Formats: C-alpha cells, sequence, structure tokens
C-alpha cells in the first residue's frame, strides 16, 4: 500500500486553498512597509539607544 | 503489482491538475509588481562585537528570548552561554558527546537543548537550586544524526533528524507524542512559526514540507529547488518562508500561493547557502554562504544590498535577535561575531 | 547604582572562573588527536580495535592520547554528516581486499572522500584488512581478478615491492595491484596537503596502533613544514 | 659620508618603526595570529622597534658628526639600552629557532610541550638575561674619551667583550646553526620521500628559506662581532672605530629586516591587507 | 521537481545491442555529473560509469569496461548509454542517477539504498 498511501497523500495536498500570486505578492510587501518603522537593520537608530 | 500502475497513472494525472491549478493561480511574478518600491541601498554592517572562547568550529547558535543572552554550540563538548552586551559567558556547559550539530534556547529563558551525531537530544536545566547546571532529560528515540531542534514551549521541543522524520517530543516524560513521516532524504533544518501552530522542515531531497504540530500529518509540499536544503526560516508574517539550498540559490515560498516567488541567485556565486534568517520586518534576508562571507539580500527585489565579511572560514549559522537589534553569525573558525 | 555595580562585577568573577576552566581544557583538547574511522560492512573496522551513533575508542600509544571513533548508527547516506569530520588529524579508511566484487564500490567511496571540498585537506590512512583471504583466493584460482579488473592483465610487480618470505609471486602481484589502484586515485588529485598511507594487515596483527602513531606523526610533521613555507 | 647619509637614515628608521608597528598591531589585534609561537615574534618586533626608534637616530648623529649631543649619562643609558635590545633580538631569534626545532622534530608532543605560559616565561627570561648582561657596565683607547670630553667610549675591557660576544651572538649562532641544520636534513628527507611517492606513475624550497634566514642573520651580525673581539684582544690599531660603527649600522639594518623575514606567511599578508 | 525518466529495452539475446535514453528535466543539466547504476536481481546496488559536466572525464567499472559507451547531450538535456556485446551477467535494472551537488569533482553517496535524485529505472534482461 506504498502507492495507495502516496496517491491519497498527494490528493490531500490537492485540496489546499490557493490564491493568486499577484494578490499574495501585495500581502508580502505590505507587511514589510507596515513594519519598516521598527527595523533597526533597515532603518539605523541613533547610537545613544544602540545597546552594542 | 498491476494495481500500482493504475494508481500511479491517476496520481500523475491529478498531480498535473495541481500544476494546472498552480499555473491558473500564477498571475505574474512578484518582481514585476514590486519594481516601483525604493531600494534599501547599501547597508553598512560592521563588527560591533566579537566572541572568542571556543576551541573548534561553531555549528549553530540560538538567540535568547530577551535578545541579550545567546547560546552557541561548538564541536568540543562545550555549550557556552554568552552575554552579548558585556561579552561575559554566564555558563559553560560540558557535553557528553563532542559532536554537537544543533542548539536551542527556551522562550522562557530557562532551558537549553543540544545534541548532534550521538542521536540524543539532551536538554539542560539552567536555573537550579543546587548551584550547578545539570541535564533534565535525555530524549533518545531517533535512528539517524540529529540536525536541528527548536523549542515550542518549556515541554514541547520539536526535533528534526537524519532519519527522514521529524518528532514532537514531550519533555515531561520523554516519549514522542507525534512523529511526522514523508521525506525521502536527510532533514537538515526546520523553523517554527511565530504562532507555533505549524512548522516547516527542509530535507535533503530538494523539497520543503509544511507540518502541523497538533494534527501530525503533512499539509503542503514545496519542491522547486535543485539540491539539499541546508537552512530554512519563516517570514515574520508567519505566512511565508524562504530557504537556501546547496546549489547557491535561495528561494522564497508563499504558503497561500503554493508556488515559488523569487529566485535569490547571482550569476557568480557557486557556493551553497548554509543559513537563512530574516530581519524583524522581513526586508533583509541575511543568507550565509560557503564562500567564507555572508550576504544581505533585499527580500523584495532579489538584488544584493551589502556584503559582510570578517570570517576566514565558512559560515554555518546565522541568528537574528528577537527585537531585531543585531545579527550574530558563527563560523567554522571558532569565532562568533555579533553584528549590528 | 550599588545593586547594579554588584551585577557586572559578579559577571567578571563568573567570567574569570569560567575562563580559567576553559583554558585548563584548552590544553587537553589540543593534546588529543581525532581519527574518523569508516569502511565496509564486512571490512573489519572493529577488528583493528584491540584496546548509539558514535562508538568511541581511546588508546594511549607512546604517551600520546589518541581519540578514534566509529560512526555506525547513521544510515547509508553520508554526504551531510561527514562534513563534521574536517578537523580530525587523519581518516582511517580500512577496506577489505578479499571480495573483488565489492572493491569498485569501495574505490568510488575513497575517490569521493578525496575530492571533497571540506575534506580536501584530510590525509587518509589506508588499511587493507583481509590479506589472509586475499592470498587464499588467488592461490585457489577459482576467482580471477581479470574478469572484474581487465586492467590487471598488463600489470607487473613494482620494483619497490617488498614481498614477505614464503609468498607466491601471484599473491604479491594481487596485493600490490589493489594498492596501486587506490594510490592512482589519490595521486591524481593530491594537491600536496593531504596524502595516503597504504598498509597491509591481517586480522591477527598486533601492532595496528603503532602504524597509526608512526603515521599521524608524519602527517602532522608534513603539516608544520608546509605552514612554515619550508616543505 | 653625508651625501647618502640622509636617505639611509630615513629608509632605516622609518622602515624599522613601520614594519615593527605593523607586525605588533597585526599580532595583537588579530586573534587568529596569536599562535603559541608568535609571542617570540612579538618580542623580536618589540626589540627591533626600540632599536629603530630610540637607538638608530643617536647612532647616526654620532656617526656623521663625531660629537655626542647628550651628556655622559645620556650615552651611558644609550649604550646600556642598545646592548639590551640587540641581545634580546638575537636571543629571541635563538628562541624561535628552538621553537621551530621542537615543532618539527616533535610534531605530536608540541602543543603539550611548549604552551602559551611557558613561551611567555621563556621570553621574559630572555629579556631579563639581556638586561643583566647589558647592565654590567653600570656596576663594577685607555679611558681616553670616557671622562666626558664630548666623547663617550663603548671600548670595553677584554673580559666584558668576551662575555658579551659569547652570551649575545656566539651561543645563539651555534644553536641557530645546528638546529636549522637538523631541520634542513628532516625537510630534505621528507621532500625526497614525497617526490618518490608522488611520481610513481608513467624544486628546492627548504634550502631557500633556511639559507635566507641564516644569511640575513649572519651576514649582518658576524662581521661586527668579529670586529669587536679583534679590537678587544688586539687594540685600536687593528680596526678603526668608524668601520666598527659602520658594522653596527649593518646590525641595525638586520634589526630592520627582521620583521620582513619572519612574517612572510599568507596569514600575516592577509592581516596586513585588512590593516591597510 | 527533478525527474529522470528512462526508455530502454527488454529481452535481448546475448551479443545483441541496446540503447538507454535518459530524459532529464527540472534541473540545470550542464552542472551535474550524472552516473549509471544497476541492480542485478537478488543483488545490491553497484555503480557502472560516470561522466563529467562537459563529457571530458569518463570512467567505467571493470566488468562493464570495453562494452558500454556513455555520452551526454547538454543541449537537449538528456543522457545516453549505448551497450554492445551483452553478457548474461548484465541482467539488471538501470538507474540514471544524478549527482547531489553541482561543481563537485567527487559525486558522493550515489549508490545508496534510498536516494532522491534517481530515476524509476528500466528493466534490461538478456536470455534466450
Ligand atoms: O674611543 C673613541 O674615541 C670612540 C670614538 C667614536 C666612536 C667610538 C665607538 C666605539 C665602539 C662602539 C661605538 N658605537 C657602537 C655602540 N653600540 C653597540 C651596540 O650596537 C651593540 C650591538 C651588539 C652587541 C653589543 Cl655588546 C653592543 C662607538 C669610540
Amino acid at each position: 500500500a506504498q502507492a495507495r498511501k502516496l496517491v491519497e497523500q498527494l490528493k490531500m495536498e490537492a485540496n489546499i486553498d490557493r490564491i493568486k500570486v499577484s494578490k499574495a505578492a501585495a500581502d508580502l510587501m505590505a507587511y514589510c512597509e507596515a513594519h519598516a518603522k521598527e527595523d533597526p537593520l533597515l532603518t539605523p537608530v541613533p547610537a545613544s539607544e544602540n545597546p552594542f | 503489482q498491476s494495481e500500482l500502475d493504475q494508481l500511479r497513472q491517476e496520481a500523475e494525472q491529478l498531480k498535473n491538475q495541481i500544476r494546472d491549478a498552480r499555473k491558473a493561480c500564477a498571475d505574474a511574478t512578484l518582481s514585476q509588481i514590486t519594481n516601483n518600491i525604493d531600494p534599501v541601498g547599501r547597508i553598512q554592517m560592521r563588527t560591533r562585537r566579537t566572541l572568542r572562547g571556543h576551541l573548534a568550529k561553531i555549528y549553530a547558535m540560538h538567540w535568547g528570548t530577551d535578545s541579550r543572552l545567546l547560546v552557541s554550540a561548538s564541536q568540543d563538548g562545550k555549550l557556552i552561554i554568552w552575554d552579548s552586551y558585556t561579552t561575559n559567558k554566564v555558563h559553560a556547559i560540558p557535553l557528553r558527546s563532542s559532536w554537537v550539530m544543533t542548539c536551542a534556547y527556551a522562550p522562557s529563558g530557562n532551558y537549553v537543548a543540544c545534541g548532534g551525531l550521538d542521536n540524543i537530544c539532551s536538554i539542560y536545566n539552567l536555573k537550579t537550586r543546587e548551584g550547578n547546571v545539570r541535564v533534565s532529560r535525555e530524549l533518545a528515540g531517533h535512528t539517524g544524526y540529529l540536525s536541528c531542534c527548536r523549542f515550542l514551549d518549556d515541554n514541547q521541543i520539536v526535533t528534526s533528524s537524519g532519519d527522514t522524520t521529524c518528532a514532537l517530543w514531550d519533555i515531561e516524560t520523554g516519549q514522542q507524542t507525534t512523529t511526522f513521516t514523508g521525506h525521502t532524504g536527510d532533514v537538515m533544518s526546520l523553523s517554527l512559526a511565530p504562532d507555533t501552530r505549524l512548522f516547516v522542515s527542509g530535507a535533503c531531497d530538494a523539497s520543503a514540507k509544511l507540518w502541523d504540530v497538533r494534527e501530525g500529518m503533512c499539509r503542503q509540499t514545496f519542491t522547486g529547488h535543485e539540491s539539499d536544503i541546508n537552512a530554512i526560516c519563516f517570514f515574520p508574517n508567519g505566512n511565508a518562508f524562504a530557504t537556501g539550498s546547496d546549489d547557491a540559490t535561495c528561494r522564497l515560498f508563499d504558503l497561500r500561493a503554493d508556488q515559488e516567488l523569487m529566485t535569490y541567485s547571482h550569476d557568480n556565486i557557486i557556493c551553497g547557502i548554509t543559513s537563512v534568517s530574516f530581519s524583524k520586518s522581513g526586508r533583509l534576508l541575511l543568507a550565509g554562504y560557503d564562500d567564507f562571507n555572508c550576504n544581505v539580500w533585499d527580500a523584495l527585489k532579489a538584488d544584493r544590498a551589502g556584503v559582510l565579511a570578517g570570517h576566514d572560514n565558512r559560515v554555518s549559522c546565522l541568528g537574528v535577535t528577537d527585537d531585531g537589534m543585531a545579527v550574530a553569525t558563527g563560523s567554522w573558525d571558532s569565532f562568533l561575531k555579533i553584528w549590528n | 547604582t550599588e545593586d547594579q555595580r554588584n551585577e557586572e562585577k559578579a559577571q567578571r568573577e563568573a567570567n574569570k572562573k569560567i575562563e580559567k576552566q576553559l583554558q585548563k581544557d584548552k590544553q587537553v583538547y589540543r593534546a588529543t588527536h581525532r581519527l574518523l574511522l569508516l569502511g565496509a560492512d564486512n571490512s573489519g573496522k572493529s577488528t583493528i580495535v584491540k584496546q548509539s551513533g558514535i562508538f568511541e575508542t581511546k588508546f594511549q600509544v607512546d604517551k600520546v592520547n589518541f581519540h578514534m571513533f566509529d560512526v555506525g548508527g547513521q544510515r547509508d547516506e553520508r554526504r551531510k554528516w561527514i562534513q563534521c569530520f574536517n578537523d580530525v588529524t587523519a581518516i582511517i579508511f580500512v577496506v577489505d581486499s578479499s571480495d573483488y566484487n565489492r572493491l569498485q564500490e569501495a574505490l568510488n567511496l575513497f575517490k569521493s572522500i578525496w575530492n571533497n571540498r571540506w575534506l580536501r585537506t584530510i590525509s587518509v590512512i589506508l588499511f587493507l584488512n583481509k590479506q589472509d583471504l586475499l592470498a587464499e583466493k588467488v592461490l585457489a584460482g577459482k576467482s580471477k581478478i581479470e574478469d572484474y579488473f581487465p586492467e590487471f592483465a598488463r600489470y607487473t610487480t613494482p620494483e619497490d615491492a617488498t614481498p614477505e618470505p614464503g609468498e607466491d609471486p601471484r599473491v604479491t602481484r594481487a596485493k600490490y595491484f589493489i594498492r596501486d589502484e587506490f594510490l592512482r586515485i589519490s595521486t591524481a588529485s593530491g594537491d600536496g596537503r593531504h596524502y595516503c598511507y597504504p598498509h597491509f594487515t591481517c586480522a591477527v596483527d598486533t601492532e595496528n596502533a603503532r602504524r597509526i602513531f608512526n603515521d599521524c606523526r608524519d602527517i602532522i610533521q608534513r603539516m608544520h613544514l608546509r605552514q612554515y613555507e619550508l616543505l | 659620508a653625508v651625501a647618502l647619509a640622509g636617505a639611509l637614515l630615513a629608509l632605516e628608521v622609518l622602515a624599522t618603526v613601520g614594519g615593527n608597528l605593523l607586525v605588533i598591531v597585526a599580532i595583537a589585534r588579530t586573534p587568529r595570529l596569536q599562535t603559541m609561537t608568535n609571542v617570540f615574534v612579538t618580542s623580536l618586533a618589540t626589540a627591533d622597534l626600540v632599536v629603530g626608534l630610540l637607538v638608530v637616530p643617536p647612532g647616526a648623529t654620532l656617526a656623521l658628526t663625531g660629537r655626542w649631543p647628550l651628556g655622559a649619562t645620556g650615552c651611558e643609558l644609550w649604550t646600556s639600552v642598545d646592548v639590551l635590545c640587540v641581545t634580546a633580538s638575537i636571543e629571541t631569534l635563538c628562541a624561535l629557532a628552538v621553537d621551530r626545532y621542537l615543532a618539527v622534530t616533535n610534531p605530536l608532543r608540541y602543543g603539550a610541550l611548549v604552551t602559551k605560559r611557558r613561551a611567555r616565561a621563556a621570553v621574559v627570561l630572555v629579556w631579563v638575561v639581556s638586561a643583566a648582561v647589558s647592565f654590567a657596565p653600570i656596576m663594577s683607547e685607555a679611558q681616553r674619551c670616557h671622562s666626558n670630553p664630548h666623547c663617550c667610549a663603548f671600548a670595553s675591557n677584554i673580559p666584558y667583550a668576551l662575555l658579551s660576544s659569547s652570551v649575545s651572538f656566539y651561543l645563539p649562532l651555534l644553536v641557530m646553526l645546528f638546529v636549522y641544520a637538523r631541520v634542513f636534513l628532516v625537510a630534505t628527507r621528507q621532500l625526497r620521500l614525497l617526490r618518490r611517492e608522488l611520481g610513481r606513475f608513467p624544486e628546492h624550497r627548504a634550502l631557500r628559506t633556511l639559507g635566507l634566514i641564516v644569511g640575513t642573520f649572519t651576514l649582518c651580525w658576524l662581521p661586527f662581532f668579529v670586529a669587536n673581539v679583534m679590537r678587544a684582544l688586539g687594540g685600536p690599531s687593528l680596526v678603526p672605530s668608524p668601520a666598527l660603527l659602520a658594522l653596527n649600522w649593518l646590525g641595525y639594518a638586520n634589526s630592520a629586516f627582521n620583521p620582513l623575514i619572519y612574517c612572510r606567511s599568507p596569514d600575516f599578508r592577509s592581516a596586513f591587507r585588512r590593516l591597510l | 521537481q527533478v525527474q529522470l525518466q528512462e526508455s530502454g529495452g527488454g529481452l535481448v539475446q546475448p551479443g545483441g545491442s541496446l540503447r538507454l535514453s535518459c530524459a532529464a528535466s527540472g534541473f540545470t543539466f550542464s552542472n551535474y555529473k550524472m552516473n549509471w547504476v544497476r541492480q542485478a536481481p537478488g543483488k545490491g546496488l553497484e555503480w557502472v560509469s560516470d561522466i563529467s559536466q562537459s563529457g571530458a572525464s569518463i570512467s567505467y567499472t571493470g566488468s562493464v569496461k570495453g562494452r558500454f559507451t556513455i555520452s551526454r547531450d547538454n543541449a537537449k538535456n538528456t543522457l545516453y548509454l549505448q551497450m554492445n556485446s551483452l553478457k548474461p551477467e548484465d541482467t539488471a535494472v538501470y538507474y540514471c542517477a544524478r549527482c547531489p551537488a553541482p561543481f563537485t569533482r567527487d559525486c558522493f553517496d550515489v549508490t545508496s539504498t534510498t536516494y532522491a535524485y534517481r530515476g524509476q529505472g528500466t528493466q534490461v534482461t538478456v536470455s534466450s
């Protein structure tokens, strides 16, 4: 039943909800811009508050 | 015998439908829609700190939950917990088996776990009333080298090893409450989600799978790579992850899209990736390499922005603090640099 | 700030005590040499040992503490966990020469170790472990090396051969042909940093440890000459 | 000799200070280069830096113009300091030779025979014996220019001359010679074994390095000490003082070249590229 | 997804000829040192031959030496193994194995019992 399990397993991944990549692309970039204000690597902070 | 071919014939046909479903859901590349955003520039990253107490190669480290205490695993039987701010080492844990290949720090900041080729995922207790550091549990249920393990709770360590399987241990009693199967080769690195409700594992078969911690069966499969999968980590949103293979090509996958988004490849690099991690906002993808130096990949443009250095041997581990204040990389040169 | 001052001062005393212990173990770590052991299933790697995943065997020869261990627990695949052994002094590659059918498979494994990016600077000490069976097979004559190794028909005993007393020339030709089959693999890509030290040993040999101490010394000595711009 | 004096003094003092500072900085600030044998190189660089910083310029001024600017005490201190530093430099070259001998002829019992603490203790012992042999004139031409006539004389009695030439140069010369002889024999043996076991199927490098080291030491420190011993045993009519001063200039030149001959490894060059 | 589909032959009398076609897709064919491994019935996995990235360095196993020709076509992303002068000991299943990593002179752990970048295999048997 190695193939019988394989075919039903592959069918399990065939019922996952899918959305368009284009709309999925916008969601990924929006989070970066939304949280870009709190990213010290992205936006350097004054050395007074830098703990290192 | 004969029934296998009919199932294989139908499995291939429905697999094509998944490809058609992916093709129908493929509108356009992420690069095209993002070309109008401002580039980060050239990030000036400097060696703000250096940590030198290890006698041989450093294979992995895990930043603590307070973004100050870090733990490093070196192949010497020593598990040293540093204080990043003051360079001091709080504890030097002596291991039983020298060959350690992974390490993890508890989100409660009390337990530290490690264990490599010895097939044992030992867990060490830090805050003890006896004044010493001892071992709390010895999880031994795997058959194959143990590659990576990340805590989920104080009792919910999730372990990935080289027996093509991942396990969700229970520290209280030491038995595997769930074992995930489905991979064909060695499973190297895994990352837990920010909500810790479902994690992913990268395997040595050019495929990444999405696991469920509670239900315990494979949910999604991702295969668009070329070779082994040396490292993997989620996007901070928790709905995406990017992984680095041994073909010198990082790729970013989206769970909802069930596709491959970007190909972080350069026409010059021929050295595979050994570690991938994100920044607090997900804009900076810091990917280690075998060419003796790290990189900083603009996650939304696939154009390199800044290259780090200071290591005379290959980088194997690359961790980012919880608050995103600094990034610490360890290399096979026994040198654990802290970079801000 | 008195409470704060007692914290960082306590860390320094904690750091000082730990750093003292670490330096004590630094000297011990540098005084022990690690030796990865790997071979065939029936090669007889454990036979050389005459003192979980990793079985450790520590022996003290000529006051030098060696650290030799075998990896057996892990599966057939070895392209990921063998990169962990690039810091060892040498690699003890013990392989049997009796079974000619399972010799080409061993040749590929030695070649794969030789031309590895992270193992390119690791000298491989070669052992042949079934000389007693090797002599018996060729003398019997039932199994020919020719059918498995067609390049054995045009091979002659090398001028540097040192055959043992009371040994047939057929055995000596068979013994050195396999050795010259492995050495041709090593010397074709030896960049001067890692070397091969072929050896012959049966299962009843007593000095199977001195032949490593007299060779780890040569490997380390050749390492110092090269790093002083002196070799 | 004034036409070529300025260029020589500049390209000696500046080269010495720059090379020794670069070596010391690249050893101290680079944790990779802090091996168990580079403490000896650090001592050598310190001695050469002191020589090229506070010994060479006064010697040049006295050589060009035979009038000492400071007093008798000033050049008394100068003589004690230069004897100390030269003795330390030659003795630490001897220590480096012994270290290489132990590291090559005992490759297994090397990291457990000479450790960091023992090496630093040996360096301290070398420096203290150099100080002891240099401070002898303070304790305890027949006294012609020793009464502050605007002269001051390094001309010393025979017992001190013999003792200094024995402790500072002759013993390090002998140890250097046979230590590097044994190293050359073992290097040639290993090279022959390597070339016999590599070309079984159908250049000299040790000689270059060892000859370079022994030559750049002997050519620059043998004539001066031979002149010293000959002048001490015979007198001043045997060799004029200006020739001896010129030979001391060659010795200081050797102190200048020492950073270049013991820091040729690619690790040092890579560290130098980072520092520059 | 890396796939290695094979189209070979079947029952052939000894001394005949056969050609193995290895159609490959999903990976950059030019960078990988493909191999050829066979498994005789009731026997383990054994390696036959390997060919480098460009086709310059070719090696063979001793038993299959002098009878098999291995050639790769990087333009069309396929590999070939043309065999002549069959022997009764050639009855086995053939796998068109790939290599774990690009740009590696050594192709490591290729005859393992469980391997990922290896084709399904085709049956080649010789008899009367
Ligand atoms: O009697 C005189 O009238 C007279 C006049 C003009 C010069 C000198 C004179 C005579 C001898 C030496 C030196 N300068 C060199 C002094 N450093 C020596 C120092 O560089 C060193 C180096 C190696 C070993 C030792 Cl012991 C000492 C100068 C003597």
